[PDB]
């Protein structure tokens, strides 16, 4: 299962030279200092790195890279990618259902999980909890082991692996190891990037290539860097560790004729002959929906006390507006209750939905490397994530809310004037953090996506309509209260609820308004504030929420589209 | 703008009471808000409550349940019902009409004389 | 601003007949237009608050109608000295905006 | 400069054992697993932990731990503790103008500078920036030189130090160990304990302590763990580095014999006889405060692009809001126009205040490394860091707000009711930033600490007295009123600005009112929301607030005073 | 509440004496005091509304004075259909409070 | 109350204009806004700005600070100065007076014919 690659000149400006070296089944490996060239050679030459930047030809086995490659390739991350609130059995199961042909059945799919599960021996936990942050099951040890399975369902001849032991003290660190030892020949051609091993585990590499500041050193096999270097003129420390002992060479012991000293060895010629001897998706979009929502749904319930714990405090928020609007009478503090207790509704739909931003920033490094993958499609995975994570998180806050609230407070006592209520905190919601995804859809640190949408949020409730009368704005300001979403809410909730309301004891203004600078009903509160009467006037703002809906999720999926997967 | 009083007036304690004022020369439905002043023997009035002319109320706070103010509005009435009478309040109760736009109870009955006695 | 206008800007009615006036709005007013008469030489002087009252020192032929956007006055068998152009004029925005009135043509 | 520790049984529940052995001058080690008593050894070992829990004997050259140990102690903290944003030179005259006597002269404290900063090679760098996060003069290799030398200054004879090299790779690893062979035997014993260690640098320890799972298992010379565990019966990996064929035998290849293996050795009598042989502040309080504000201004001057920038936000927000509410004139609109800019500047006030709460959680590290160390004491500390960050950060966006919006508005034009506002907005900054202090000021990690003051604040400003008319809360819900800050500033605000206005053109009600639903004064306005006339009724709002000042730095002071300091 | 009180709970005055009578108010009012005169047997009419107006049916000689809490009826030499208990009553917060009211000695 | 309205009955453009419009029998800065309603020749009304009681003035936004309107309280006046005059303004300006609580302009004065010409 050889790998044969040649002339990797990659571009970003360089960050490689022109590579050459032929990498045969066993376990070949990749020493390298911390960050020369080492991750970046493993990278483009596991199909992972943009073609433009690459300017030579690798092979497999005498075929120049088919178009389903990755199909056939493993390549398993550093850091932990697993989703720890599930439970292996299940990830494994969900790296199988979308990764490999659907035309086989359900049974003989549990049966390659429980080949493989033996195969890297896991039956010892083989149902139990990951974890992330509030429940920890089992260690980094099975976590590399799991990670390492979630990508031998497929069974690839070509196990592109980096940096396995990097986190992993001494014990797990030689079982992983062994591990891949065993493993590997039942016909499986390894290639990771180690930093700094043991000599322990330098017993059998078959290969490895020590190469830094973007160029090639040496690719012989194991038992030959010791003679190599013996021949370029070192004791290496007569008890030591040769592994850290090319490194301590590299570092200061220069460099552009170190590199030198080795095309004119044996092994360049060696393996350059056979070189240029050799010069000369799968499912539909159905499942890729339907698991990806099983996967966030199940996913969102393993760590509970992330979510569950607003939906206390929600309810906790709504307990305590109920008792303090309690009354709402119908005289002069009317008003001020009514406009108060509908606007905090709508800024706290609002200022609550910036915590639904990590829906794509926690997972961008699970994403990409799935998307690399081909498991799905990205109109799939931003589906599945919608209705499973915005949809059943954004529906309930606006249902403790207006139930709750609704006849403690004693609004309007219709039936379609409560569904409405309902149905205009629904769609703020809905609103808002969407507008949320459109900003956060493409980073990966959150710190100045929640500044931004903080501070975008705070002008809109600005332009919200209660802090400011929006009939007398100068005429050039005007035109900014159409990006608010707070208005659009807080204008529907008000034209819902004081319409047919008399706020002044006494005196029957429906006739005529005597003195003429009372307020003294609902409609001329609601006129005075630059609201419309006709029923147009309040769905209005419903046409209007369900367009920056739409707006604010083609931006996201624009975003996840245009993103750079490399 | 022009109310007559009339009802019961003895009680015993414990039992309730109604008094039923009937409004004339104007539909208590149309403008004003409706009050219940009533006076103790020692005069002192107290306030007791109103009755709005679309139909909500608010009582003086004072009176916890103990009054409640409804209206007939076919034949333009507006009743008071007090429960649980203590043998204390043995007021006059005067029918009073708000205003609303000018504040004042501006019109007044012409007072029973409730007392609260075996 | 609110743009009052009264479409039928001229009439020709005789010594009777109960005339009516419309003063469209072009926003929502809230029962706060108030109609003036002027005469052909002199003030407009008022004549209706609120769109309903009316001003001591005039008939009760004259009374206003409408809520919302649509009012209208309505004069009752007209008289002889109730000639001359009616402006409404909204007192609800800020810049108070008359209309354009409307003569009367004695047949 | 020997070291002779005895049975150091530290129960916190052990973590570990009746250890023996002495650290003779040279440079004694402490080899150790990951986690299993090294560092908590080396804690122990330097008067760092609560001597509550340890129940042994340690000894000093003979003598049982004077009282001003650390007076004559270097331990020098793993991780970095300099300040980025100061430069070398002047950290290490912050080092000197602390903790060694000022009653020598300024010329002698820095020719001893110069003396340091050559005896540990630097004047390489000798005025460099170290920076952070924004700028980065220096590299890792003289941050930890640096650290090294900051308690090099007092000159003791027992460096105390926790591992040296972990985040360094080879050539300044291999530096700064070099480094401390040299300055070793100028007569200072360091015990330093370092983390799976080369062979290059296991030349010369004259000790090493393999101690692991609480209990000691060798502590003879370095030339010396080699012989005892050959007699132990192990080949060691002809070829290897014996540094990690220790970890190699203690992981997996148990335990109750191996550590028992060692005591019939000969090397615990060795020790042993001589261990049952030898059986038988300083400154004022003024320099700790005119230093500590020195530094934590010039830091703060630092790294201006955290500061900085949220003046730049302020002066942004000043002037937009000044384009907003320009008109404020007197009509109708005027009473929610001003009720809405007031409302909005003191509610800003405070949530921009909840940025200050890293003021002491960044820095719990430092000044808890500090504090142990004879620095300073904590009042000193206290006093300084808010006469230097708090003070004149809050001061500022009091008056950019106040004197950039007050002209623009146009509110109410005299002196005295213009320099009201302006100190009634920095009462309610200090007041509400004293009370993010409050509640953050023990915490290391931040993320709660926000949580609980942002609802914090979201519930005061409920209870703020613009969505609700606080005469209309129920009675046993309107004493919760006094606890909130917004209520205390916007209410001083509000009648500062509210009191000789008329709301109602072409009405003059202030002989009186007409049809008495009109607000058509400023003084209805203030008395329907319940609030004073009285001068009394402004001024009572500030005695409240320079009373949550006191109480809300006291109770931090105290959450300072009470913190476990080990 | 607001409890409105009269200190002098009883006075004696003679025929022409200029009288005033004291209603201080126990919060702030801002000219919403107004006036009762109950007679021996009747419903106390209303005297004096927002504190500073009459009421068409009265004399001239009754006036309102003060402001924020010291409200002041002034009868001015009071004639003999003068006698009888007088009320404030504000009428500012939800539950209206009377006062104890000064019944009126004739020498 | 008793308004009357006089001044130059003619300018030429760009200069300026005053009208001092006595008002008689009620102090200017006791109760009402005053204003200065003007009328064109086609018999169109225009607003043009008023002087509240207190001092404050609020002028009809089609007239950008070319009007500007002040008060001698001493004598109880009101003046309107016009400045840059165009020659199509040949309006009549009947200095008319708010009321607030009730909303209308009750009295007017009697109006001057300005002409705009050379
Ligand atoms: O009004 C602000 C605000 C402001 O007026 C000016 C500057 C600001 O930085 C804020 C602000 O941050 C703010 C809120 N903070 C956002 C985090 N809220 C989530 C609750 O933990 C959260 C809420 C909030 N107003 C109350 C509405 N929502 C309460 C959150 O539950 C604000
Ligand atoms: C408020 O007053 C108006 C009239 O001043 C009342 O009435 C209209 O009233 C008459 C008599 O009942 C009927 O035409 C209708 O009831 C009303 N029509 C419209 C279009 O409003 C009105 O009823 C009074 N308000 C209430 C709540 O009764
Ligand atoms: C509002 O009206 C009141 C009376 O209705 C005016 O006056 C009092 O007015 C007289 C006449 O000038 C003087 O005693 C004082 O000027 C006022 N005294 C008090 C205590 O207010 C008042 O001037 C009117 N408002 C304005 C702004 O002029």
């Amino acid at each position: 299962a050889v790998l044969s690659f040649h002339n990797i000149c990659y571009r970003v400006k360089e960050i490689l030279s022109n590579i050459n070296g032929i990498m045969k089944p066993g376990l070949n490996a990749i020493l390298g200092p911390t960050g020369g060239g080492k991750s970046s050679l493993l990278d483009v030459l596991a199909a992972r790195k943009d073609p433009s930047g690459l300017s030579g030809d690798v092979l497999i086995n005498g075929a120049p890279r088919p178009a389903n490659f990755k199909c056939n390739s493993g390549y398993v991350v550093q850091d932990d990618v697993v989703m720890g609130t599930l439970t292996v059995r299940e990830n494994l199961q969900f790296s199988a259902a979308l990764r490999l042909a659907t035309t086989m059945t359900n049974h003989e799919k549990n049966e390659r999980i429980n080949r493989v599960i033996q195969e890297l021996g896991l039956d010892k936990v083989a149902d139990s909890k990951v974890g992330t942050q509030f429940i920890r099951g089992v260690s980094g040890g099975e976590r590399k082991r799991t990670s390492i399975g979630m990508e031998l369902i497929t069974d690839p001849s070509i196990l592109f692996l980096d940096e396995p032991t990097t986190g992993l003290d001494s014990s797990t660190a030689n079982a992983v190891l062994l591990l891949l030892k065993r493993m590997s020949k039942q016909g499986r051609t390894i290639i990771f990037s180690i930093h700094q091993p043991r000599y322990s585990i330098f017993k059998l590499f078959d290969s490895l290539t020590l190469l830094a500041s973007g160029r090639l050193m040496f690719h012989g096999p194991a038992q030959e860097a010791l003679g190599y270097f013996e021949s370029a003129g070192y004791h290496c420390e007569a008890y030591n560790n040769p592994a850290d002992f090319f490194l301590d060479i590299i570092n200061g012991d220069l460099i552009e004729k170190l590199a030198e000293i080795y095309v004119n060895s044996s092994f360049y010629k060696e393996t350059k002959a056979e070189l240029h001897q050799l010069s000369g998706y799968t499912t539909s979009f159905c499942h890729q929906l339907r698991w990806v929502s099983k996967r966030s749904f199940k996913n969102l319930l393993g760590n509970p006390q992330a979510s569950i714990a607003q939906i206390i405090v929600t309810v906790v928020l709504g307990l305590v507006i109920g008792a303090i609007y309690f009354g709402l009478k119908n005289d002069s503090t009317g008003i001020q209750n009514r406009a108060g207790v509908l606007f905090f509704l709508t800024t706290n739909q609002c200022f609550s939905s910036v915590s639904a931003v990590e829906l794509f920033v926690v997972e961008k490094k699970l994403f990409i490397h799935e998307y690399i993958s081909g498991y799905y499609r990205v109109s799939s995975y931003f589906l599945g994530k919608l209705l499973s994570d915005l949809l059943p998180m954004r529906m309930l806050p606006s249902i403790i809310f207006t139930c709750i609230v609704y006849f403690m407070l004693g609004l309007k006592p219709k039936a379609d004037a409560f569904f409405v209520m309902m149905f205009t905190l629904m769609m703020v919601a809905y609103s808002a953090s969407s507008m949320a995804l459109a900003i956060a859809a493409g980073q990966s640190v959150v710190s100045v996506a929640t500044l931004l949408m903080t501070i975008c949020f705070v002008f809109m409730m600005i332009f919200s309509g209660l802090l400011v009368n929006l009939t007398t704005i100068a005429s050039w300001l005007s035109w900014l209260q159409y990006f608010s979403i707070p208005r659009y809410g807080f204008t529907a909730l008000q034209h819902n609820e004081f319409l047919g309301q008399n706020f002044c004891p006494g005196l029957n203004a429906t006739g005529n308004n005597p003195c003429n600078y009372a307020t003294c009903t609902g409609e001329e509160y609601l006129v005075k504030q630059g609201i419309d009467l006709s029923p147009w006037g309040l769905w209005k703002n419903h046409v209007a929420l369900a367009c920056m809906i739409v707006i604010f999720l083609t931006i996201a999926y624009l975003k996840l589209l245009f993103l750079k997967k490399y | 703008v022009q109310l007559q009083e009339s009802g019961p007036g003895l009680v015993k304690p414990s039992q309730s009471l109604s008094l039923t004022c009937t409004v004339t020369g104007f539909s208590i439905t149309s403008d004003y808000a409706w009050n219940w002043i009533r006076q103790f023997p020692g005069k002192k009035l107290e306030w007791m409550g109103y009755i709005n002319f679309d139909g909500g109320t608010t009582y003086n706070p004072s009176l916890r349940g103990r009054i409640s103010i409804t209206r007939d509005t076919s034949k333009n009435q507006f009743f008071l019902q007090l429960r649980s009478v203590t043998p204390e309040d043995t007021a006059t109760y005067y029918c009073a009409t708000f205003y609303g736009a000018k504040g004042t109870l501006d019109y007044w009955g012409q007072g029973t004389s409730v007392t609260v006695s075996s | 601003d609110i743009v009052l206008t009264q479409s039928p800007s001229s009439f020709s009615v005789s010594l009777g007949d109960r005339v009516t006036i419309s003063c469209k709005a072009s926003g929502y007013i809230l029962n706060r237009l108030a109609w003036y008469q002027q005469k052909p030489g002199n003030a407009p002087r008022l004549l209706i608050s609120g769109a309903t009252s009316l001003e001591t020192g005039f008939p009760s032929r004259f009374s206003g109608t409408g809520s919302g956007k649509d009012y209208t006055l309505s004069i009752s068998s007209l008289q002889t000295e109730d000639v001359g152009t009616y402006y409404c004029q909204q007192y609800w925005s800020t810049p108070w905006t008359f209309g354009g009135g409307t003569k009367l043509e004695i047949r």
